[PDB]
DNA sequence: CAGGATGTATATATCTGACACGTGCCTGGAGACTAGGGAGTAATCCCCTTGGCGGTTAAAACGCGGGGGACAGCGCGTACGTGCGTTTAAGCGGTGCTAGAGCTGTCTACGACCAATTGAGCGGCCTCGGCACCGGGATTCTCCAGGGCGGCCAGTAAG
DNA sequence: TTACTGGCCGCCCTGGAGAATCCCGGTGCCGAGGCCGCTCAATTGGTCGTAGACAGCTCTAGCACCGCTTAAACGCACGTACGCGCTGTCCCCCGCGTTTTAACCGCCAAGGGGATTACTCCCTAGTCTCCAGGCACGTGTCAGATATATACATCCTG
């Protein structure tokens, strides 16, 4: 019979197979259901399809096509809920989100 | 008489605050850092060799720790209503976090 | 102002591209 | 080096060039490797005050002041650099110190 | 053998950070004080970093190691090694 | 000498949501390490869930309960609404 | 149960902070603390319920709250 | 009549509390506070009388830590009386905002 | 041959076996070495053989023979070398170490 | 239920002192947490090094990461005694 | 300094509900024996850190004024704490009810496992366009010297 | 006698003079990415063994309510300590030249150690069988809670 990749049937972009192995190898539980990978690739594929579209819309505003960490650091700290998910993470080459306390500004 | 046109004390720093937050390069000078890490690890286990990136990975984190400190000691210095930060704040902003 | 994201749209738009 | 009497008190200066005004063509150490002195014709755009020009003349660079700000002097303003010539600047400088304070007495009288 | 490197973190390099942080005026004592903090932070990360390196019996501290020592303390790092 | 990664996938998604933009290496190795972080929290969460309830295995539900704890706020109501939409399509297509 | 956060009294907060170490408590705290305590429970409960809602149970038992607290980093001891 | 100067009873109230471990938040007003929060997450919940305690002993401690941090922030600002400025700072610096 | 418990053979008091069975079923790894649990049993002892020690002294200095949860909260918050191991954890019914800042005191 | 085990220790270190039925709960809730942290760190440590099996050396290295300072010295000094004593018989 | 008043600490005695020990029990652990699969052990090699060399210039150190913030002092007035009196509802102890937690038994659907198959994603090569860089005008930002503007007395107009 | 406009001091925003920064027009540079083998991990087709899904049932533990004591809350009064706003003082850090320095770059190398295979071995998982240590329940003295009634302890407040 003809081979249809399991990532196709789910319609996902991330690979469901490669996850379905990683759940076994990482020793997360003694058995892994067939529903977990398909469900776990979607969530990943959703999030990774979130930071990017945000990063992209940050790239266009700096008049650069390509995404670079400085764009990512801007896409994550601006958003309020992504920042809360990655609260502890420190992005390499990331730079900081521009912020000056109002008391310091001259007058 | 004789005026060199010196900017007002306070507006060079804000300027260069606006210049660094925008930029993203590394601030702590690379080589004098590397000679520090090699010197710290020389204490815990003699005769180590550091992979190139493994030195970079530290400096990338050591910076973004201090910057996380200053951006949090400043909030303490704004708090006493003054502008100039002072060691009696980095002594605070590290005990509030509980990291001590 | 020279470097800006301007924060176009923040609230989620669930995969209209699907 | 040189010192330039600017009004009341002088300041620290450096000889930017050495010029014979009778030759009407100045010799200067160019900027940077060591740049050997070159004898160049006096600039028409360049203006010379007479005191510098009667005797041997020389354009100067003040220490602490930017080159764009830096300007000319006379020669009576210039006495050869000497610790004694530095002292008189300081005496005037001290005399300039309370000069702001002596004026402030009128402001002290203004406030009270 | 290496000695006296902490004073290698140049005094401007302390303010150049602090600018990016967002402070305007910096007192005189901060400079000498900050080194005291950064040195504490390395003796933590480096140590945990060394321990893994000793563990796999490999002499060279792998870049992947430092990402772990950080991940344990709570400051995850993205982009180096993975 | 192969170190498998998500460099192909993240790049494929990027074309779906920005048919022009492309991503640079040092920015990819972030995403390649962001996923390997999330996928190690979610799974690492639905490993304790199954253990607590004494269920031996890990199934999808145990992932919903794993997502609705980590992903904060609006993401939780979008991820699980994006997860089920996948798994429902999968089983019905098998 | 329309307003129960007004049930955590003024002497309730005053008693707590007295244990904390303060001396004089400014008036606007007694209201503002309620804002903190509320947004603390809304995080601890919303996790405790999810563990419960998963196991199909209808009771948020202590073995849940200890778990919900653990992810918060505020590990709790003495219950399980 | 006889009165203590301001503050002298405050310290006496501290050593009378920092030496004791009894629960400070009144219980039956807390029980009704937890129930109210649970509703908008799920309806008809039933809490084990232990799991209302385990919340209280947690949310009491959370606050006592917060108040120590605010007291530090106020001793820093050079005044004695904590204030919402101090609360908000002691939360922002913790990063638990 | 009479059975001798691994815990007793090693001279320890904590159950080597019960720790061993826990290490297997927790899904930490596919295989657990023979010497792994006995080592972990000892490390568990010394952490209880010290907290129960410091708390044990708290009873004497407080004149109550039975150790109540406060006597734990005084054994760990006094000792720095232990406090960092117990940084985030809360102890129920533990109270707080008694102190007051210098500015507060009259 | 590590409580019987805890009592055996306490009655050793203090032949007279007793333990309340809530402390046991603290300890039974405490030992389990330390054991989870250590054995959890041990599992992650073997995964980084591609090793399949947790062994005696994995736990020792797992300790020196968690226990701060002086505890790391005496714990691993205690652990090595147990293995050598066990391996003796 | 002198001295009453107060609060906590201290002593003696009286109960209890509660933790320590006893005893029975059964379920997890110890004995005993493999099996192959993971782990250690030996060359090897190559690529990748450590190490030195010299130019060079970006940057760190150093020097000085003075401009502005740190800090101390002070006046104060109000938002606090303290105490009383009243009034709430919290805690205790019961009575009665039942959702629902926990546990059993049955057995079907589900996932582990395997052989053969195949194409997805890997490493490697190669390229040309996105972008870093530099140059010099154009444009913006900042600082400051000179400049219209109410608040007073002086002599104003006068009941 | 009363009455109060005018004059002079009072003192801004605004142009300029720079510096800093942006714009844009080239000008190379190298890695983003596209393409090409290929191999090894995912896929497919089948079996087997059981985890848990499901149904039913036994009792716990929770909910509801309620009536009583009384301790905690609440509101009012008051008096005063402190947060704070103002002034004044001065030191110390920012700003900007100079002067020294050592990071950097690029460049070469050498040998060291991390990364393959081969091999061989020995150790833990798996399994079966028997039994005693840990658990649950019972109980029974007993150290701690509790009531009451001294002995100083600090605190004011003269």
């Amino acid at each position: 019979a003809k081979a249809k990749t399991r990532s196709s049937r789910a319609g996902l972009q991330f690979p469901v197979g490669r996850v379905h192995r990683l759940l076994r190898k990482g020793n997360y539980a003694e058995r892994v259901g067939a529903g977990a990978p398909v469900y776990l690739a979607a969530v990943l594929e959703y999030l990774t399809a979130e930071i990017l579209e945000l990063a992209g819309n940050a790239a266009r505003d700096n008049k650069k096509t390509r995404i670079i960490p400085r764009h990512l650091q801007l896409a994550v700290r601006n958003d309020e809920e992504l920042n809360k998910l990655l609260g502890r993470v420190t992005i390499a080459q990331g730079g900081v989100l521009p912020n000056i306390q109002s008391v310091l500004l001259p007058k | 008489v004789k005026k060199p046109h010196r900017y007002r004390p306070g507006t060079v720093a804000l300027r260069e605050i606006r210049r660094y937050q925008k930029s993203t390069e590394l601030l702590i000078r690379k080589l004098p850092f590397q000679r520090l890490v090699r010197e710290i690890a020389q204490d815990f286990k003699t005769d180590l060799r550091f992979q190139s990136s493994a030195v970079m990975a530290l400096q990338e984190a050591s910076e973004a720790y201090l910057v996380a400190l200053f951006e949090d000691t400043n909030l303490a210095a704004i708090h006493a209503k003054r502008v100039t930060i002072m060691p009696k704040d980095i002594q605070l902003a590290r005990r509030i976090r509980g990291e001590r | 102002r020279r470097k800006i994201i301007t924060s176009e749209g923040i609230e989620r738009s669930f995969k209209n591209e699907h | 080096r040189c010192l330039a009497f600017h009004g009341p008190l002088m300041y620290e200066a450096k000889i930017l060039k050495i010029w014979d005004p009778s030759s009407k063509m100045y010799t200067s150490i160019p900027n940077d490797a060591t740049k050997e002195i070159k004898p160049q014709k006096l600039g028409e755009d360049e203006s010379i005050p007479e005191e510098i020009i009667n005797g041997k003349c020389f354009f100067i660079h003040y220490q602490g002041w930017k080159s764009s700000w830096d300007e000319w002097v006379g020669y009576d303003r210039i006495r050869a650099y000497n610790e004694e010539n530095i002292a008189m600047k300081k005496r005037l400088a001290n005399e300039a110190k309370e000069a702001k304070k002596s004026l402030l007495e009128q402001q002290k009288k203004k406030k009270l | 053998v290496l000695r006296d490197n902490i004073q290698g973190i140049t005094k401007p390099a302390i303010r150049r950070l602090a600018r990016r942080g967002g402070v305007k005026r910096i007192s005189g004592l901060i400079y000498e004080e900050t080194r005291g903090v950064l040195k504490v932070f390395l003796e933590n990360v480096i140590r945990d970093a060394v321990t893994y390196t000793e563990h796999a019996k490999r002499k060279t501290v792998t870049a992947m190691d430092v990402v772990y020592a950080l991940k344990r303390q709570g400051r995850t790092l993205y982009g180096f090694g993975g | 000498t192969r170190k498998e990664s998500y460099a192909i996938y993240v790049y494929k998604v990027l074309k779906q949501v920005h048919p022009d933009t492309g991503i640079s290496s040092k920015a990819m190795s972030i995403m390649n390490s962001f996923v390997n972080d999330v996928f190690e929290r979610i799974a690492g969460e639905a490993s304790r869930l199954a253990h607590y309830n004494k269920r031996s295995t890990i199934t999808s539900r145990e992932i919903q309960t794993a997502v609705r704890l980590l992903l904060p706020g609006e993401l939780a109501k979008h991820a699980v609404s994006e997860g089920t939409k996948a798994v429902t399509k999968y089983t019905s297509a098998k």
